[PDB]
């Protein structure tokens, strides 16, 4: 017999000590080795309760990526509390790594495998395992990079549809590669190119769930209404460099309800100056590295918030959310929780 | 929908108030107080919760979607107007604001046609007033040819006389010049607990 | 101990834009959503929206889409609002609140415990229009053997305030000045009663004082008995 319970997880990696990369050196002193043979146990005749918004696993993550993030990508200047910190920022290499997240003695990890479940209420398919799955820490806003797929259908996720303020997660069953770019020979300026043939198609069965969920009214997309840049912009780290890419166009309506059938392609800037996720302030980074600045990225997942407001229409409204990072967890660790034995 | 009632409860220092919010949607609900030229104040959270610095004198019930609070022994400090909340709606509101009994008195009702002088702007007010009448409690109805009128008539009501404890209302029924020529019996019908009968007081029109 | 300290009231014309501010203090200023709410009498409390510190985060209600601005400053712990296009509808007393249950992990943003002391906000126009006074006559015959009510009708002015007094502040007993209502017209009107012995309506005087200040406009008129 168990109960739910919180404790403090280890960690587990494939990261190379020779590797120079962040993710990797980090890793190697803050975790141990994967397990080549793991143990799946599928309980049957078990029911089990989960919330992926009161999950604290995603809390100690958090942690871990804070930690990461500060003991790697150090600014040249450090502006927050109305002080100055000149440091030193040499440039890194930079590639997040999967991140397994595991119990210690006495306690177990309950696994939901409904096809679709969606983040909260009782699950029939509930296995036990010791870690969670190789979890990319990858940092963004309003789009899920690089993230896991929905089984069968999409899946909406949030604590609360009723709540405009509670974050809705959108969770895909087929990614939409996005190719971000910053070429050689201004450099701060770059681009991401997406399929507009299979992004208006997913956004298309997008409206169509989130119909399922709003009593068939009309869906409706729309850019943010505001906010800082980190979150009226696609926000993401890129080969160390911070990049924020103008989503404008990835939400028109348009294509939804011709000749919208082409390469999308949204205006990036890298930027120096960026405000600090981690919660503190202001930072200055060096300029962007020489040459070609490429990633190629599954969008997994979407971000949204639903306008609120006592009126009387038929028809909602969405923005592309984000700001807490802590839900670009919650989108991966959601099918997990923590127990103890007895 | 968020449907709030009564409007407006008359009470006196002792009595016990009860506001009911009737919802279409389950989920936390909230009540709130608010005196005058005051900042509201939560009184009740998650349907009967009291929130801190409120005695057991609040009290929040929910019978089916009905959610009620009930406020027994009124004290000065309790009058105001009070809402419901529930996420970013909330209710029409109930004003709450004192009463000094007295013995029930109907009351006197009188109507006025329209000004002669009124008439050549090309608008007409018919008048109905309703003199020193307790409870404050007075249901008023405008009948045009015995047709019920809506949305044509605005009331208003008098503070509480200092000498008497008595009320006055006075509804007026706003028509064109126009409108108002095309038809002869003019009524207002007045409903109150001093009434055996709701009375009606009329004029047909032309005549004297 | 929490606080939320708003910014003076104002006075607007239609068509002008409005900004007030709202500082916090007592608590961690990220960590919890900051939320306007507007009273206005005689109509339900309006949520305007509600803004995230952290990133500047916003939702505003439907209904304002376009007209509404949230913004705060980090460092001042200052919660901003601005709303443009602002008409008569726009009257009324503003408020910032925060929700009751705030951790730096969570938040309930709805059970409204924490309000600021309220902006109170007037939008009208300097426009002043003078009140049409009509006289409420009495009755037809003299019933000598009951009482007889009389007035006037201040009709068609704006703005607030008019006053009436009854022979120059002479006459007092049974009279009834009600408030006024507001008309879709966006004027306002009112009713001024008094019962008088119905004997003495061919021998006494009845005149009714209208003041209106902001139209500086006196108006005497005399209510009598129709003669048909
Ligand atoms: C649970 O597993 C059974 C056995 O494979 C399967 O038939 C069923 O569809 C699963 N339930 C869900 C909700 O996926
Ligand atoms: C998820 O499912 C549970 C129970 O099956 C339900 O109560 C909840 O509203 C659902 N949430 C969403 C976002 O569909
Ligand atoms: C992106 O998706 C493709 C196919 O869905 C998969 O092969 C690839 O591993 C994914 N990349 C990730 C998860 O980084
Ligand atoms: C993904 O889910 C949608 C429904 O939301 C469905 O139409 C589509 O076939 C699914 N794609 C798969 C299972 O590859
Ligand atoms: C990404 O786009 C660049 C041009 O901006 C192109 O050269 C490159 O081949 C693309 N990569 C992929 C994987 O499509
Ligand atoms: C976009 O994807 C479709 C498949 O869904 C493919 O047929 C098409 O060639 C792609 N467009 C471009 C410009 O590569
Ligand atoms: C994004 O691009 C669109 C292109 O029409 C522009 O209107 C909008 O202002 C841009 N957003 C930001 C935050 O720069
Ligand atoms: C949406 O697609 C249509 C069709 O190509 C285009 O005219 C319009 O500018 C697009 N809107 C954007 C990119 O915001
Ligand atoms: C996603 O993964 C690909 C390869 O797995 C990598 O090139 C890319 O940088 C990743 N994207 C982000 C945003 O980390
Ligand atoms: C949604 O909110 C209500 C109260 O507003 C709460 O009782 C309920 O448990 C919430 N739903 C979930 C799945 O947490």
């Amino acid at each position: 017999v168990w109960k739910d319970a919180d404790t403090t997880l280890f960690c587990a990696s494939d990261a190379k000590a020779h590797e120079t990369e962040v993710h990797n050196v980090w890793a190697t002193h803050a975790c141990v080795p994967t397990d080549p043979n793991p143990q799946e146990i599928h309980l049957e005749n078990v029911t089990e309760n989960f919330n992926m918004w009161k999950n604290n696993m995603v809390e100690q993550m958090q942690e871990d990526v804070i930690s990461l993030w500060d003991q790697s990508l150090q600014p040249c200047v450090k502006l927050t509390g109305g002080s100055v910190i000149k440091q030193a920022c040499p440039k890194i290499s930079f590639d997040p790594i999967p991140i397994h997240y595991c119990t210690p003695a006495g306690y177990v990890i309950l696994k939901c495998n409904d096809k679709n479940f969606n983040g909260t209420g009782p699950c029939k398919n509930v296995s036990s395992v010791q870690c969670t799955h190789g979890i990319k820490p990858v940092v963004s806003t309003q789009l899920l990079l690089n993230g896991s797929l929905a089984e069968e259908e999409i899946i909406i996720r949030s604590e609360n549809l009723t709540n405009n303020a509670k974050t809705i997660i959108v969770h895909l069953n087929k990614s939409v590669e996005i190719n971000c770019t910053r070429p050689s020979n201004d450099i701060r300026k770059a681009y991401c190119e997406i399929n507009g043939t299979k992004w208006n198609k997913v956004l298309k069965q997008v409206t169509e769930k989130l119909k399922e969920h709003f009593n068939n009214k009309t869906i409706i997309f729309q850019p943010p209404s505001g906010g800082d840049l980190e979150i009226t912009m696609h926000h993401f780290n890129c080969r160390g460099e911070f990049f924020y890419c103008n989503t404008t166009q990835l939400f028109n309506n348009t294509c939804i309800g011709k000749g919208c059938n082409g390469t999308i392609t949204l205006p990036c800037k890298i930027k120096q100056i960026i405000n600090m996720w981690q919660g503190t302030g202001q930072a200055m980074y060096a300029p962007p590295i020489d040459g070609k600045i490429n990633c190629v990225s599954n969008i997994t997942g979407i971000l949204l918030t639903r306008d609120g407001g006592a009126n009387n229409t038929s028809n909602e409204t969405f923005r592309p959310g984000g700001g807490n990072i802590k839900d670009n967890w919650r989108s991966e660790l959601y099918k997990y929780k923590v127990v103890q034995i007895e | 929908v968020l449907t709030q009632s009564p409007g407006t409860l008359s009470l006196s220092p002792g009595e016990t108030a009860i506001i009911s919010c009737r919802t279409s949607q389950y989920g936390s609900l909230a009540w709130y107080q608010q005196r005058p030229g005051q900042a509201p104040r939560l009184v009740i959270y998650s349907g009967s919760t009291r929130a801190a610095g409120i005695p057991d004198r609040f009290s929040g019930s929910r019978w089916g979607p009905d959610y009620t609070l009930t406020i027994s022994n009124l004290e000065s400090g309790d009058f105001g107007v009070y809402y419901c909340q529930q996420y970013e709606f909330f209710g029409q509101g109930t004003k709450v604001q004192v009463d000094i009994k007295r013995t029930v008195a109907a009351p006197s009702v009188f109507i006025f046609p329209p000004s002669d002088e009124q008439l050549k702007s090309g608008t007409a007010s018919v008048v109905c007033l309703l003199n020193n009448f307790y409870p404050r409690e007075a249901k008023v109805q405008w009948k045009v040819d015995n047709a019920l009128q809506s949305g044509n008539s605005q009331e208003s009501v008098t503070e509480q006389d200092s000498k008497d404890s008595t009320y006055s209302l006075s509804s007026t029924l706003t028509l064109s010049k126009a409108d108002y020529e095309k038809h002869k019996v003019y009524a207002c019908e007045v409903t109150h607990q001093g009434l055996r009968s709701p009375v009606t007081k009329s004029f047909n029109r032309g005549e004297c | 101990q929490v606080r939320l300290s708003q910014s003076g009231g104002q006075m607007k014309k239609p068509g002008d834009s409005m900004r007030i501010s709202c500082r916090a203090s007592g608590y961690e200023f990220i960590n919890c959503p900051i939320n306007w709410i507007r009273l206005a009498p005689g109509k339900r409390p309006e949520w305007m929206g509600w803004m995230k510190p952290r990133h500047g985060a916003v939702s505003y209600a439907r209904q304002l889409q376009g007209r509404v601005t949230m913004t705060r400053d980090m460092y001042s712990e200052t919660a901003f609002l601005e709303l443009r296009s602002l008409t008569s509808d726009d009257t009324a007393v503003y408020f910032c609140t925060r929700g009751k249950y705030c951790t730096a992990r969570d938040y309930y943003n709805w059970d409204f415990e924490h309000w600021g002391q309220g902006t109170p906000v007037t939008v009208s126009s300097a426009s002043t229009k003078g009140p049409s006074v009509f006289p409420l006559a009495p009755s037809s015959k003299s019933t000598s053997g009951g009482t007889a009510a009389l007035g006037c009708l201040v009709k068609d002015y704006f703005p607030e305030p008019v006053t009436v007094s009854w022979n120059s502040g002479a006459l007092t007993s049974g009279v009834h000045t009600f408030p006024a209502v507001l008309q879709s017209s966006g004027l306002y009107s009112l009713s001024s009663v008094v019962t008088v012995p119905s004997s003495s309506l061919g021998t006494q005087t009845y005149i009714c004082n209208v003041n209106h200040k902001p139209s500086n406009t006196k108006v005497d008129k005399k209510v009598e008995p129709k003669s048909c």
